[PDB]
């Protein structure tokens, strides 16, 4: 359902075609103003004609989009407009929808902008952890499960597609002390402090510790864990390395900027 | 006097003025009434019909449209011309231009299209306005309703060459050697000036060469002194 963008682009293209025709026929109403060496108006004429051709081509290309207009006559919208004439004395519902959309977008933008708040300083619950863990596990290809073997510590474990599972410990909040290990583990009947790797997942554990020390927000730990999980999800490909080659070293990954590249290059 | 006509009883150019005693509508009858033969002087009629004769073709329409708008915040609006003699000369010009357009297809435009004979209707209106203007009579009925109807043809925005004034009323003025102090249709006006543009004393602003072939009569008439604006002046682009 991305037809709204195509429709907006088509509207803009038609408006551009109209404006280009208007500009062409307004400039053609004026000869060479002042050349004194050679009539350079032919260049502007050719540019305007090429712009008209560009707009026509853009309209023809947008014609390829907009596959079909589905049925479902406004998707349960007609209840009093197309329904009983008593019911529609109706615009209140549409006004409420538009106002809610505008309020949501405006509040989102305002929050994203005021994220850099001028807060000087801060001066003058083992039930929601399972819920937050389940809400985070609701994401695809991120099957996790917490064990809590010793005390209130949430010694959970994650695994995305590979056998590179990560035993990320927690403290009922602001989870820290993570250790990544690939291709087998859980010795005995619990987690471990092995951290064994092939000199590659050691860098991954270092980056994960840096991230855990990086996302330390003053409040809202649920958003912190969600950001941590969507940051960790970027390790599902490992098939990119800008600013260098793919194999500059043995390993290649550091995406704090949502673009993983070769290490020792940041 | 542009007439390089054939022999005639007495001054064939005067018949266009003697045509005053004629019918009102259907100039096609009036021309056959007066004369139709000795009114072709040059086969190259494409000298002033399209460029120069458009002036009268638009001025007749602008005068007709200005009649039903006497309520405008101006005594004549733009112009009134309720003397009659000027209207008679206008009708004579309409007759001769009808003869021209009959001789050659380069007549005055319908000003857009779709007059079913725009010249016929324009002439009917001219004569209806001219009949009660001739000799000491009242003026306008059906004419006021006919002028109210506008075909899919009527343009506007005519040049109407005017002259700026010098209103140094009664006290003082302080000008400079430069930096002016704020207080004609024969082509002669593209969108942006790109020719000689030899201005005049009041309004003319006509080009110097005019890029023509056989209308040099106007040029020779205007190179010398002018309508109190003989002081022709050159102004750059």
């Amino acid at each position: 359902g991305v037809n709204l963008e195509a429709f907006s682009q088509a509207i803009s293209a038609i408006q551009a075609l109209r404006s280009s025709v208007s500009r062409v026929f307004d400039c053609l109403k004026d000869g060479m103003r002042n050349k004194e060496t050679l009539e350079g108006r032919e260049k502007a004429f050719i540019a305007n004609f090429q712009d008209n051709l560009h707009s026509v081509n853009r309209d023809l290309n947008e014609l390829e989009r907009l596959s079909n207009l589905v049925g479902k006559p406004s998707e349960n919208h007609p209840l009093h407009n197309s329904g009983l004439l008593s019911l529609d004395p109706y615009s209140q519902l549409l006004q409420a929808y538009k106002w809610s959309n505008k309020l949501q977008y405006h509040a989102g933008l305002a929050s994203g902008l005021l994220n850099q708040q001028s807060l000087k300083r801060s001066a003058n619950p083992q039930y929601v952890d399972d819920v937050i863990s389940r809400i985070d596990r609701m994401f695809p290809e991120m099957s996790i499960h917490l064990s809590r073997p010793n005390g209130t510590s949430a010694m959970l474990l994650v695994t995305l597609g590979k056998v590179l599972k990560v035993i990320v410990v927690m403290r009922s909040l602001f989870i820290d002390r993570t250790i990544v290990k690939g291709y087998n583990t859980e010795d005995g009947k619990l987690d471990i402090w092995s951290k064994s790797s092939y000199q590659v997942f050691q860098k991954v554990t270092d980056h994960a510790t840096t991230a855990l020390l990086h996302y330390q927000l003053p409040q809202m730990p649920d958003v912190v864990v969600r950001s941590f999980m969507t940051w960790l999800r970027s390790y599902i490909k490992l098939f990119q390395a800008p600013c260098q080659r793919c194999g500059k070293f043995l390993q290649d990954g550091l995406p704090p900027t949502w673009r993983d590249f070769r290490t020792l290059e940041a | 006097p542009h007439f390089l006509n054939t022999p005639d009883k007495s001054p064939g150019d005067r018949l266009a003025e003697i045509c005053a005693k004629i019918t009102d509508v259907d100039i096609d009858k009036v021309m056959i009434n007066l004369k139709t033969e000795e009114f072709v002087l040059d086969m190259n009629t494409l000298q002033a019909l399209q460029q120069l004769l458009q002036w009268v073709g638009d001025f007749v329409l602008y005068l007709l449209v200005s009649l039903p708008n006497q309520g405008s915040p101006l005594r004549p609006g733009h112009s009134f011309l309720r003397d009659g003699t000027s209207l008679g000369m206008l009708r004579e010009l309409m007759v001769v231009i009808r003869i021209w357009g009959l001789l050659k297809p380069s007549c005055l435009p319908v000003y857009t299209a779709t007059s079913d004979d725009s010249m016929s209707l324009l002439f009917r209106l001219l004569t209806k306005l001219w009949i009660c203007c001739r000799d000491e009579g009242a003026a306008s009925p059906a004419s006021d309703g006919l002028v109210s109807r506008l075909q899919p043809k009527q343009p506007l925005r005519l040049r109407f060459g005017r002259a700026p004034t010098l209103p140094s009323s009664t006290s003082t003025l302080q000008l400079d050697g430069l930096t002016r102090a704020p207080g004609l249709h024969l082509g002669a006006y593209p969108t942006e000036e790109c020719k000689a543009c030899t201005r005049c004393g009041c309004v003319t602003m006509l080009k110097s060469p005019n890029k023509t072939t056989a209308v040099t009569q106007w040029e020779q008439r205007w190179i010398k002194n002018c309508l109190c604006g003989g002081l022709w002046r050159r102004v750059p682009l």
